[PDB]
């Protein structure tokens, strides 16, 4: 978990073109929780919306499957 | 082990230490002797009443020396209350915010502020004296238990005397309590407030001693009190109506309930606990034996019925303490929900971030004293409960049709769990594929609460109606077209109710269902089981009986309390979220020139909230943002903690997932590595507990899960409000 | 008067003692505060 | 059941209480005349201030009484003092010899009547508490103005 | 004040009278009222001197609200 | 050297198990008992002496004002000095408290008005603080009037 946080956040920077914002956030664990985990979500939970529907409406459905299958176990 | 000899002993594994603190309150096991017992928890509540009263002691000081109240009182509407200052050393001088009044402190959420407007309290000088007269208490509290059970303990017959405790406690206590209380407001809290109102300044207000003295001053405004006879003796009390009334609803002004209203609250408060005090037998004849009383009542249903009962409830502390907690838990509980549709406070409603951790902090309290409830019962039928000396009947039966009431608990819970989660599964599900229209929604299906619409309904027609004499109504969430709008923020406003408030409801008929099963099943089948026909032999505190009978883990009345916990968590977890987006989303906000309302998350509850995506969207990603990025600003702690507490969490899940044979089997290559270097503690290591590890399990899950909304609320208000 | 020694000898002697290292600790930070090195 | 004791006992249900209940049948006695003197000595012929602060006489007030009534105690708890002149070898009750010059004379018992000058002069000087404070004036002005306006 | 003032100051000494009557009861010594009415009833009476000025003033209060 | 006679502070009674008399100036006086171990006791009475002892002196400072109604190097080197002197001084003090009937009357007394000294010396500075004035005239300068 902590080896792909580590390689898909450094990569979704170096692509926006940005490696400065994971040179600084990563220093600190508030950091990571907020411009990474937080950051990235907002396309992802709005999948489907209470006024539209999108491609991304699987994911958004399937990221709430994960967490109700992780919190059965 | 101090408190007993062979306890004490010596220590020879760690475990001894840990037992130590274990059973350090547990009276009944130190002792048989029932008067011992007794004594020593008389004199522990003496011990405990010191420490609130300490603790009541340090909240004036403070708020005395260390606080902008004075600031605040002339400015309430954008001032914030804040208390305690934080030394300037290693980089801590960041927690002290801008709060207006020229000072520099942590904003608080106590509510002491708008208690001691609400006392009339002006200065200091006056928080002053009532911290040392709190002090004063403390010693005597302290001092008080030394001298029952060194010098003069009571005998076991004086305890036993139910009928006298309880004709005094809800009348000298409570009675007078509220009379009491009833006259410092009428001197005291409604002249000076009155003048508060008027913005006349604390410092240009009389002293309150002199609104007593003489009448002149109170007169004037309140004319009743201008008849020096006064009209009581002759029984008119019309007279009276100017300084009392049954108004209701709320000042548009203060943002509080009339105090014109509350002092003649507790005047029938007083003598209603006064008349209700005159009850038991004691020695003078007139009264009741409650014995007698409970033994008349009996039926076919029940045969023999409370017969025994006041011998149980005079013999077994642990039976009188689950009564207790579990209704002491309740009343915290609705003293949540009566504190936020009835603001009491000046200037309470209008202070958003009080009033959030107010109900959240009684929904906690509320909730974990309940659970305590279990426990103790369960203790009651491992310890206390003797058929032979002590039959009851009432209590048999129930042990008699237990698998009964268990089963059908059992599938109640399935009834509403799926008639509950699942509609939101299925909104999840309709709303992804695209077919709102599916959904159970206000705008497609609609499941509208016509039941709690209807009975709203009746209490706004009851003005005038069903109560000539309430000019208004009792809360304005059931008011219909008022608005009380104090500075420029919403005090109060009609609530309305919608298919997303069906749904959420159900869900706490659910988790509170689910929770009465659980530590129901524990106390009921704490004693003897198909599985296990002597659990009681076993004890109330025990890990298991073995991995036999395919497995018996988990079957201690303790370990039903231990796993119900969770779920207490689980279920105000969800009240107190319910209750912070409603208020949010469709009741607090700012009124402008024209009279248009803006919301905080501006009505979004009614079609966002009906969706999982959309509590964890909307709700908890959106108002968020707070927490995470309160980083260099006077909210930094609540980062922070709301970092700390999500590792105090993940933490728990250590002990809860795993088991202490895997931990001394770990331990036994640490300790080799110190017999290597003659480094090996004389009081051998040893793992925790069984039982240890799901008590330290629980703890921290409920600490780092509470703890971590804690830091989410208080975070999202204080930016926001 | 034995009584009393032993009874400030037990894990409360870990209070005073961490009491007494906090205060030594935040006393040289005072002094010393912002300290990234040792550069002497 | 307020009188039978059955106590070890912290002091509400033995003996004494109804000791001190005897004691101050004496200064509840020497009080009152002691106050109505400076009040009708000049009947022929609310801070109030006087010498220093008053607060100072008392530091002399309870110094002195302390020294005195401390003793006293000393006494019951047992029998003998022992420090300065000073004999007291009258029982803990009463100790007249000594000080009272040449007379020794109690059995009538006078003492009843010295409890009954007591508790009439407790609800005397009783009296004069919430007379003068729920009111507004001294004692003797209502009570002049009581047989004054009866009805 | 004067005699209006005393017949009040009566009344609510009287309204103390009327529950008197409840339980009043009587029957000395025949029938059982009385005997009936210090069986159960009063374990004296001006405890009900005192029962009386209670909850009279609230009859009074409540017949009036009634 | 045990009696049951002497002059105890509070009379009737006064007698805690480990005082008794036998030592000088024994006025029965511990409730708390600061001191029921003889190790416990044999160092506090060393250090009820030697306080004393110096709080005489500190006495003879009183001494001087009335005679009439500081240094080459302030502190620093006159400290160290006295650091370093009576050290070595407290210093065999030291060593020495680990390793005729009429001389009790004068250790008895020299405790006594040693235990003046310092309730004095004490009164003389809780009495100039926060109350910025000398006791110098005091005694009848303040006897003028309450
Ligand atoms: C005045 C000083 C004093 C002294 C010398 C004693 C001495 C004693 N007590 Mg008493 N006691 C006192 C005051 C005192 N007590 C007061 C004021 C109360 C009223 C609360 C009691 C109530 C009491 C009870 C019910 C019992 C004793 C017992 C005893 C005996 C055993 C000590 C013990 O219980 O174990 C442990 C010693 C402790 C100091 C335990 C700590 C408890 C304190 C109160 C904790 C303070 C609360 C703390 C601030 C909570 C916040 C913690 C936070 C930092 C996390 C011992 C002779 C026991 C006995 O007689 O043996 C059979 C016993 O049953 N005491
Ligand atoms: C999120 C994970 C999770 C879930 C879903 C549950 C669910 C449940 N718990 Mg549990 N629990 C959990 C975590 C969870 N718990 C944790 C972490 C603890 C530790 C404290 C506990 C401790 C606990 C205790 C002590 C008890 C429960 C009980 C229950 C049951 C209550 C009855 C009920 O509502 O049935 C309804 C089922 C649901 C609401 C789940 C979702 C149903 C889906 C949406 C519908 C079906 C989907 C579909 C038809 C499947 C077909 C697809 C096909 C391909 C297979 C319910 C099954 C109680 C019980 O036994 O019942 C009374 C009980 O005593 N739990
Ligand atoms: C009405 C109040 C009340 C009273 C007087 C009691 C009294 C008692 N309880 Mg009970 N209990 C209560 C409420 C109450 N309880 C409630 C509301 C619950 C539900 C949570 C329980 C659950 C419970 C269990 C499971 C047990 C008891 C037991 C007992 C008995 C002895 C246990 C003991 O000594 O404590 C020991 C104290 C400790 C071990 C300290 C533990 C550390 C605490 C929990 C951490 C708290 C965290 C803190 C608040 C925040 C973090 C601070 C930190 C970071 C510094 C004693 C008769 C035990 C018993 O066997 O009965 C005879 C028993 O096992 N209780
Ligand atoms: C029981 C509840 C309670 C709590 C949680 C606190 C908490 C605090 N107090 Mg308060 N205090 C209390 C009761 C309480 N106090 C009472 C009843 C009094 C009246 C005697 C005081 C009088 C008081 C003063 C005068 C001060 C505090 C200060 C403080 C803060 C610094 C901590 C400290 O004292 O350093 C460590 C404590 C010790 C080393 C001694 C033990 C801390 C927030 C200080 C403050 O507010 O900082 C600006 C401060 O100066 N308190
Ligand atoms: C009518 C007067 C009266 C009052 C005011 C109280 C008040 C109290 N009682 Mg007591 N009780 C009474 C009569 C009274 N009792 C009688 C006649 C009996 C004999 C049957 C008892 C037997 C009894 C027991 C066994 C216990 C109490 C306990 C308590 C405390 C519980 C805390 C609370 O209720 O909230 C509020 C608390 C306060 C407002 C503090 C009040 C400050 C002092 C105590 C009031 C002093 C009265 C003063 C002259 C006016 C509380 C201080 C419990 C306790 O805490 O143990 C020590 C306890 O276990 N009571
Ligand atoms: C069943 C629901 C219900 C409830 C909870 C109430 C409750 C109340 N009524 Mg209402 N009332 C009701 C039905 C109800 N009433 C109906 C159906 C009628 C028509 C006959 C009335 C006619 C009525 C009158 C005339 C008065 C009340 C009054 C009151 C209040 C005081 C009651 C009292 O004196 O001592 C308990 C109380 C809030 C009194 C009031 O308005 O308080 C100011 C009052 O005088 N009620
Ligand atoms: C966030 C939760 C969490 C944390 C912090 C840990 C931490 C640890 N685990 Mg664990 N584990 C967890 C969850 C967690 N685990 C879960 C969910 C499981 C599945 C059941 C496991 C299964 C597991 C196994 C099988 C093992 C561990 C082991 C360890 C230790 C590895 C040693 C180490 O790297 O650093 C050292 C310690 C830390 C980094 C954390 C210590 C906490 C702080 C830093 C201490 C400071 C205290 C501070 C002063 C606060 C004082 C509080 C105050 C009230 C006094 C470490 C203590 C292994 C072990 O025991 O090795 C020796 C090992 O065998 N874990
Ligand atoms: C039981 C013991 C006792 C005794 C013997 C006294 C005695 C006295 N008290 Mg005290 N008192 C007592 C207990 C006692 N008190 C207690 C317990 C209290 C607390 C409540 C008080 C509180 C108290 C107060 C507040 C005062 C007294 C005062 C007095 C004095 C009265 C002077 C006066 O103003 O009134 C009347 C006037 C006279 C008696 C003067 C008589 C003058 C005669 C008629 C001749 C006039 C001629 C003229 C002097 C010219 C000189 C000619 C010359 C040759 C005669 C008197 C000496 C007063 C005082 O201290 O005086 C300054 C006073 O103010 N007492
Ligand atoms: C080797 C290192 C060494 C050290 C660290 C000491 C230290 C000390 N010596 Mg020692 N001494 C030493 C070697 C040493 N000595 C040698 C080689 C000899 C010859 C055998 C002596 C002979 C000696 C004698 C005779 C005495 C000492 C004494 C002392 C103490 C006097 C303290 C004082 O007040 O002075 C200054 C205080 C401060 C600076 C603070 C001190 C602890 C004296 C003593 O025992 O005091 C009780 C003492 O009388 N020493
Ligand atoms: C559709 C809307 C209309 C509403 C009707 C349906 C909703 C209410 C549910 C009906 C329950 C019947 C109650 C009968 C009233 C009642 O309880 O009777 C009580 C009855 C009386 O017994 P006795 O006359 O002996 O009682 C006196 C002596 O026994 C005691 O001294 O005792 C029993 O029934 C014993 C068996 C327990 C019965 C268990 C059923 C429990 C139902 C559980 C549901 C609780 C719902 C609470 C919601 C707030």
């Amino acid at each position: 978990g902590w080896v792909t946080f580590y390689w898909h956040w450094k990569h979704i920077t170096l692509w926006q073109g940005n490696v400065s914002q994971f040179n600084e956030s990563s220093t600190y664990l508030m950091g990571w929780l907020r411009d990474y985990l937080w950051l990235n979500s907002s396309q992802l939970i709005n999948g489907y919306t209470p006024l539209v529907c999108n491609s991304l409406s699987v994911w958004a459905w399937m990221f709430l499957f994960g967490h109700l299958v992780w919190a059965t176990g | 082990g101090h408190f007993s000899r062979t306890i004490a002993k010596g220590p020879d594994t760690t475990t001894w230490i840990w037992n130590l603190h274990a059973d350090a309150h547990d009276f009944d096991s130190h002792t048989s002797d029932l008067e011992e017992i007794s004594r020593k928890v008389f004199s522990a509540h003496f011990g405990q009443l010191s420490i609130i009263f300490l603790w009541l002691s340090g909240m004036y000081f403070h708020g005395a020396r260390f606080s902008n109240y004075e600031a605040w009182l002339n400015d309430p509407t954008h001032i914030r209350p804040s208390a305690q200052v934080v030394w300037p050393i290693v980089g801590q001088e960041i927690l002290n915010g801008d709060v207006g009044g020229g000072f520099r402190g942590i904003q608080i959420t106590s509510g002491f502020f708008q208690i001691w407007r609400a006392s009339g309290i002006t200065s200091e000088l006056q928080l002053y004296c009532t911290a040392i007269g709190a002090l004063v208490f403390a010693g005597l509290m302290l001092f008080a238990g030394w001298f029952h059970y060194h010098k003069a303990a009571p005998k076991l017959a004086w305890f036993q005397d139910v009928e006298s405790m309880l004709n005094h406690h809800l009348a000298g206590l409570l009675g007078l309590g509220s009379l009491s209380w009833a006259r410092h407001q009428v001197h005291v809290s409604l002249p000076i407030n009155q003048f508060l109102n008027a913005g006349v300044d604390p410092k240009e207000i009389p002293l309150p001693h002199e609104f007593i003295l003489n009448r002149d001053l109170l007169a004037q405004l309140y004319p009743s009190f201008a008849e020096g006879a006064t009209p009581f003796f002759t029984l008119n009390w019309s007279k009276y109506a100017d300084f009392l009334t049954f108004r209701g609803g709320l000042d548009p002004l203060t943002g509080g309930l009339w105090l014109t209203d509350i002092a003649h609250h507790h005047l029938a408060i007083a003598i209603l606990f006064l008349i209700a005090g005159h009850m038991y037998r004691t020695n003078w004849g007139i009264g009741h034996g409650i014995k007698d009383i409970l033994e008349a009542h009996k039926g076919p249903f029940t045969g023999q019925g409370h017969k025994g009962l006041y011998e149980i409830l005079t013999t077994s502390w642990h039976a009188q303490l689950s009564i207790n907690l579990a209704m002491l838990g309740s009343l915290t509980i609705v003293v949540a929900q009566h504190m936020y549709s009835m603001p009491p406070y000046p200037y309470l409603a209008t202070d958003y971030a009080t009033q959030l951790s107010l109900f959240t902090h009684h929904m906690w309290i509320g909730g974990f004293l309940i659970v305590g409830a279990a426990a103790h019962a369960a203790i009651f039928m491992v310890r206390d409960y003797d058929p032979t000396t002590r039959y009851n009947d009432l209590l048999d039966r129930v042990l008699r049709h237990r698998d009964a009431i268990i089963s059908h608990l059992n599938w109640v819970c399935i009834f509403l769990g799926f008639h509950s989660f699942g509609l939101y599964i299925h909104n999840d599900t309709m709303s992804a594929l695209g077919r709102p229209q599916d959904m159970f929604s206000d705008t497609a299906i609609q499941l509208q609460p016509v039941f709690a619409q209807w009975i709203q309904n009746t209490h706004a027609l009851a003005p005038g109606t069903t109560a000539p004499g309430a000019t208004a109504s009792t809360s304005l969430t059931w008011g219909g077209g008022d608005l009380v709008a104090v500075g420029n923020k919403v005090a109060l406003l009609p609530i309305p109710l919608g298919t997303a408030d069906f749904l959420v409801h159900h869900i706490h008929a659910f988790t509170i269902h689910v929770t009465v099963l659980i530590l129901l099943k524990g106390v009921l089948f704490a004693r003897s089981s198909r599985l296990i026909p002597d659990k009681a032999n076993l004890g109330f505190r025990f890990p298991c009986d073995g991995p036999g009978r395919g497995g018996t883990c988990q079957v201690s009345a303790w370990d039903h309390v231990f796993l119900g916990l969770f779920w207490m968590y689980n279920s105000i977890s969800v009240v107190i979220f319910h209750f912070s987006w409603k208020m949010q989303s469709d009741v607090w906000g700012s009124i402008n020139d024209q009279g248009v309302v803006t919301h905080i998350t501006g009505g979004n509850f009614a079609q966002s909230s009906i969706t999982i995506n959309g509590w964890l969207r909307d709700f908890l990603w959106a108002q968020a943002s707070q927490v995470i990025q309160s980083y260099g600003s006077s909210l930094s702690a609540y980062g922070l903690f709301f970092l700390g507490a999500h590792f105090v969490w993940a933490f728990s899940l250590m002990f809860l997932f795993s088991g202490r044979g895997y931990w001394q089997e770990l331990i036994e290559s640490i300790v080799w590595a110190h017999n290597k270097l003659k480094v090996a503690p004389a009081t051998q290591p040893r793992a925790l507990s069984i039982v240890q590890g799901r008590a330290v399990g629980v703890t921290h899950y409920l600490l780092g899960g509470i703890a971590t909304t804690w830091a989410f609320f208080l975070a999202r208000i204080i930016a926001v409000g | 008067r034995d009584l009393k020694t032993y009874l400030s000898v037990a894990p409360v002697a870990s209070t005073l003692w961490f009491a007494a290292l906090a205060g030594l600790l935040i006393e040289i930070n005072r002094l010393f505060p912002d300290a990234l090195t040792f550069p002497f | 059941g307020l009188s039978d004791p059955e106590g070890t006992g912290g002091f509400i249900e033995p003996r004494w209480l109804a000791y001190g209940e005897v004691i101050n049948g004496r200064f509840a006695m020497l009080g009152a005349v002691g106050a109505i003197a400076p009040e009708y000595l000049g009947k022929v012929g609310g801070t109030y201030n006087y010498w220093a602060d008053n607060y100072t006489l008392f530091v002399l007030e309870m110094a002195l009484m302390g020294f005195a009534e401390h003793r006293r105690f000393q006494d019951w708890a047992k029998p003998g003092s022992m420090g300065k002149g000073n004999p007291a070898y009258p029982g803990g009750p009463f100790f007249n010899p000594l000080g009272f010059g040449k007379d020794e004379k109690s059995l009538k018992e006078l003492k009843l009547k010295e409890v009954k000058n007591g508790r009439l002069a407790m609800l005397a000087i009783l009296g004069y508490f919430i007379q003068g404070l729920v009111t507004g004036v001294g004692p003797y002005q209502n009570l002049l103005d009581h047989v004054a306006d009866p009805v | 004040d004067f005699i209006g003032s005393s017949t009040n100051v009566i009344m609510v000494a009287s309204t103390t009278l009327m529950l008197f009557a409840g339980r009043f009861g009587l029957a000395p010594s025949a029938n059982r009222k009385a005997t009936a009415g210090l069986k159960l009833e009063a374990r004296g009476d001006p405890a009900g001197f005192t029962l009386a000025d209670t909850l009279a003033c609230g009859t009074v209060g409540h017949i009036i609200g009634v | 050297v045990a009696e049951p006679d002497r002059p105890l502070w509070f009379p009737g009674s006064t007698p805690p198990p480990w005082l008794d008399g036998s030592l000088p100036g024994d006025f029965g006086f511990d409730p708390l008992g600061l001191g029921s171990d003889p190790e416990s006791l044999r160092w506090n009475v060393q250090a009820e002496l030697v306080h004393s002892r110096w709080a005489m002196l500190g006495a003879a400072g009183i001494f001087i004002p009335e005679f009439l109604t500081e240094y080459f190097t302030d502190t620093t080197t006159l400290f160290i000095v006295e650091l370093v002197f009576i050290g070595w001084a407290e210093g065999r003090r030291w060593a020495d408290i680990l390793n005729p009937q009429k001389l009790k009357e004068l250790r008895t007394k020299e405790i006594k008005n040693g235990r003046l000294a310092m309730l004095a010396v004490m009164g003389a500075w809780f009495q100039h603080i926060y109350t910025g004035t000398g006791p110098i005239d005091n005694l009848f300068a303040h006897l003028a009037d309450p």
